[PDB]
RNA sequence: UAGCGACGUCGCUUUUUGAUCCUUCGAUGUCGGCUCUUCCUAUCAUUGUGAAGCAGAAUUCGCCAAGCGUUGGAUUGUUC
RNA sequence: GCUGCGGGAUGAACCGAACGCCGGGUUAAGGCGCCCGAUGCCGACGCUCAUCAGACCCCAGAAAAGGUGUUGGUUGAUAUAGACAGCAGGACGGUGGCCAUGGAAGUCGGAAUCCGCUAAGGAGUGUGUAACAACUCACCUGCCGAAUCAACUAGCCCUGA
């Protein structure tokens, strides 16, 4: 399973940020949903682990 | 922090190098790439007796003795000076045996 | 607030030999030549030195947006001429679960094909972009490399395996699979 | 590319406006969109103009920023801008479009015979050479 | 105030009616930007009736001149302190321009409050006009304009829609 | 703040009911059902997706989305 | 109502203005891409891009709230004794200090907490070995080159719709 390469899948696909109000995957040290459906909202969650 | 404060932020680093400022011939540039472990210690504990080894940010020193000079001389320790981690024993001793005893006296010694 | 002239500062080393049209550059090296095309940007290009090859790109006036764009053409600048002297190159080691993953690079390194990819049974041909080989890398377990000379060209092939590879309908905090780029890095090591 | 752009002391043609067919020197620049402009010598006093007002040339001075009309006046002298500017192509160019606005009917008869004597003798040389030409290349 | 066409500078002096309860009132002057004299003693009265004890039938205006441009030729550099007056709330604000004359750099003033605050002739009150030496211009495009040896060319000028005929075969060359 | 959310608070809708009497009292045939066509989306299912206190399954909440479906019956005249 | 006329496309009530029939001239309210008469001005200054733009009293649809979309503005805090992020160095010692002996040699938990060396180290923010350990953060120094950071406010536009 080779934690060195979970940690590139994880890096790839868990750890970033979550909108509340747009629900659009962003980056781990974005501030603002990109989308204009919520329109550029500092409100964001962590994405959550196992 | 507010300039002096007369406390020991700012201007009593600049009160040590411009008040160790009448007291030698012969700043020597001594200068380490790590000192986190006993290094600190291996610096000062071995060249005791003169146990000197003061100096801040090069940023600071930039004008500092420039405009706090009044030495005339001594200025010509110029812009090979800034570059590099320099820590500044600087002496009053005899010749070369004080960089003799450095020449490793701390990181394999 | 309408500013003026502002200029990016591009040096040219010794080997590369740059030549422009217009807002289309031409840059020719070792590793072949290659071209663009800037013409919806509206920027002064100019080069100044004769066998030093100082490039300097300039916009006047503009807008805020505008001082912004006139850092990308000095950016591209430097991709080119970082991928004609040495040419770019992506690492990829294929992370697997219970299920292993066959790649096979089908016809003269263009085409890849992925097998058995968590057990599905469906062939997944992608078929990359001109100007870019794919290989299979020694020494390594499943390490795959894509080599090329434009960086848009390489990382669009690389964006196109790894959305190839994109698991459907599960978590993908469990079932962690796919191909995925490890290591970004140049063809001539030590450079 | 911008062969010419403006500068403190570079002359510049007034095309629309009350100063039209005027050489002025441009003094500073105020802000973006207008600037002070200056005559000595073409006889027009000391003003703000917009950009769009103003044609460029070629012909630079050296003034110091934001002189008196007295140094203008000598770079202008110095530099002889004048008589420098009567000798090139584009205020021919204009001489000759006033001298065009400014014909009469008389001139005009006389340019449209000149126009028709100077036209035969363009289509016989032409004709003439082309015949030669192909006389040339029938071998 | 509509500030209509170019604006103009006013010197106005004024003083209270002489009563018996009070001789010779201390005449106080101000410094009216009006596109002319008659907005301008309106204007006048506007102010001082804010200040002090003042109303248009209580006193008079007895001096009323137009304040002639001091150094015309010059390029100077300009602070207004403004009192505009927005929807929510007023504001206090310091602008500075780069123009010729007192009364170019107040239009100049009008005209840009007008283009990005949406604030009317109503609500905008003149505090100051300070002409401000160089190198102490706090906003950055006065800043940039602060050099000699500046150099820009002209890029992209086009112009004179249908000065031409409507109809031509020349497909125009800017620059 | 996955999902909800009191204490408060700002709206939208005319598919509930109410208020008003502006139109017709020398008449606009009044409930419900049968049949039949089209439209809306504030999405129940399907296509493509994101998030879960999503291991799988089964669910829940969002987004683009009205193309195509949304039935057979006992009762009551029923809408329900 | 009892009233036309010129604008608001369309109208009872709006804005000008009230009427005999006509020729010339001027304007009002409004307007000047083309319907449709007039900007076919070498008009002046800025702002805003909308994947649902915006476009004129009455007026014929929108708010609370939010935006590192841009544009100003206010109040502070840093920067020549070199910040700001970026690359490079470290991140101790009296001292395996102390609660414990389940670990704890700063890393689940508890009280606390001084000093020295200095360039500065927090009797240590955390990564991770169940724990020992590399490692980072706080804090510090080099290369760097001139503005940077934090709140708050209002115009347009966007979300809310
Ligand atoms: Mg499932
Ligand atoms: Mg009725
Ligand atoms: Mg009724
Ligand atoms: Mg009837
Ligand atoms: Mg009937
Ligand atoms: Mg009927
Ligand atoms: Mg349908
Ligand atoms: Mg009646
Ligand atoms: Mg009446
Ligand atoms: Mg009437
Ligand atoms: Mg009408
Ligand atoms: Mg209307
Ligand atoms: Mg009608
Ligand atoms: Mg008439
Ligand atoms: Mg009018
Ligand atoms: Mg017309
Ligand atoms: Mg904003
Ligand atoms: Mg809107």
């Amino acid at each position: 399973i080779e934690p060195s390469l979970r940690q590139l899948a994880q890096k790839y696909n868990c750890d970033k940020m979550i909108c509340r109000k747009c629900y659009a995957r962003l980056h781990p040290r974005a501030v603002n949903c990109r989308k204009k459906k919520c329109g550029h909202t500092n409100n964001l969650r962590p994405k959550k682990k196992v | 922090m507010p300039r002096e404060d007369r406390a020991t932020w700012k201007s009593n680093y600049f009160l040590k190098i411009i008040q160790l400022l009448d007291d030698y011939p012969k700043c020597f540039i001594v200068g380490a790439d790590n000192v986190g472990s006993k290094q600190m210690q291996q610096i000062r504990m071995s060249l005791r007796g003169k146990a000197v080894v003061l100096m801040g940010k090069n940023t600071m020193m930039r004008k500092a003795i420039r405009g706090h000079l009044e030495n005339n001389p001594a200025l010509e320790k110029l812009l090979p000076h800034i570059r590099g981690n320099v820590g500044f024993v600087f002496t009053k001793e005899d010749l070369t045996e004080i960089r003799d005893m450095l020449l490793a006296n701390k990181v394999p010694a | 607030m309408k500013t003026i002239l502002s200029n990016q500062t591009v040096d040219i080393p010794e080997n590369v030999d740059i030549t422009l049209k217009g807002r289309t550059v031409i840059v020719k090296g070792p590793r072949g030549t290659l071209r663009r095309d800037f013409n919806h940007i509206n920027v002064e290009l100019s080069l100044l030195g004769k066998k030093k090859k100082r490039l300097r790109v300039d916009k006047w006036w503009g807008n805020r947006k505008e001082l912004a764009t006139v850092r990308t053409i000095c950016s591209h600048v430097q991709n080119m001429i970082k991928g004609v002297t040495l040419g770019f190159r992506y690492k990829m080691r294929s992370v697997y679960a219970h299920f292993p993953i066959n790649v096979v690079i089908q016809e003269n390194g263009s085409l890849v094909e992925i097998r058995n990819f968590l057990g599905e049974k469906y062939i997944r041909r992608v078929r990359m972009r001109p100007g870019v080989a794919c290989s299979v890398s020694q020494a390594q377990k499943d390490e795959l490399i894509l080599e090329g000379n434009d960086i848009e060209l390489v990382s669009n092939s690389a964006a196109l395996i790894q959305q190839a590879t994109t698991v459907k309908n599960k978590d993908i905090r469990k079932f962690l699979d796919g191909i995925y780029v490890s290591e970004k890095g140049t063809v001539q090591q030590a450079d | 590319v911008f062969r010419r752009f403006v500068e403190v002391g570079r002359v510049a043609y007034v095309s629309f406006g009350p100063h039209a067919g005027k050489l002025v020197a441009i003094v500073d620049v105020i802000d973006q969109n207008r600037a002070l402009v200056d005559g000595p010598c073409t006889q027009v006093r000391r003003q703000a103009m917009p950009f769009k007002c103003m044609q460029l040339t070629d012909f630079i001075l050296k003034f110091p920023h934001s002189a008196h009309q007295k140094y203008v006046r000598q770079a202008w002298q110095k530099a002889d801008i004048n008589t420098k500017w009567a000798a090139t192509r584009w205020a021919k160019k204009i001489e000759a479009r006033e001298r065009k606005a400014k014909m009469t009917d008389f001139d005009r008869f006389k340019v449209m015979k000149a126009k028709k004597m100077r036209n035969r003798i363009i289509k016989n040389e032409v004709k003439k050479l082309q015949k030669a030409a192909l006389l040339k290349a029938s071998p | 105030m509509k500030a209509s066409g170019t604006l103009r500078e006013y010197k106005v002096v004024g003083r209270c009616l002489p009563t018996p309860k009070c001789h010779t009132p201390p005449l106080y002057r101000m410094r009216i930007f009006a596109p002319n004299h008659v907005v301008a003693k309106s204007r006048f009265w506007y102010f001082v009736s804010q200040l002090k004890k003042m109303k248009k039938s209580s006193g008079e205006i007895v001096y009323c001149g137009q304040v002639f441009e001091k150094s015309p030729l010059r390029v100077k550099n300009f602070g207004i302190w403004l009192r505009y007056d927005s929807r929510s709330g007023t504001h206090n604000m310091y602008r500075e321009y780069r123009d010729l004359t007192t009364a170019g750099a107040v239009t100049q003033c009008y005209r840009d409050m007008g283009a990005r605050h949406r604030a009317r002739a109503h609500s905008i009150q003149i505090m100051k006009v300070e002409e401000i030496a160089a190198s102490k211009c706090r906003r950055p495009a006065v800043k940039q304009f602060h050099d000699s040896k500046i150099k820009f060319p002209l890029p992209h000028r086009v112009l004179r829609r249908q000065h031409k005929p409507r109809f031509t075969t020349k497909r125009p060359n800017t620059f």
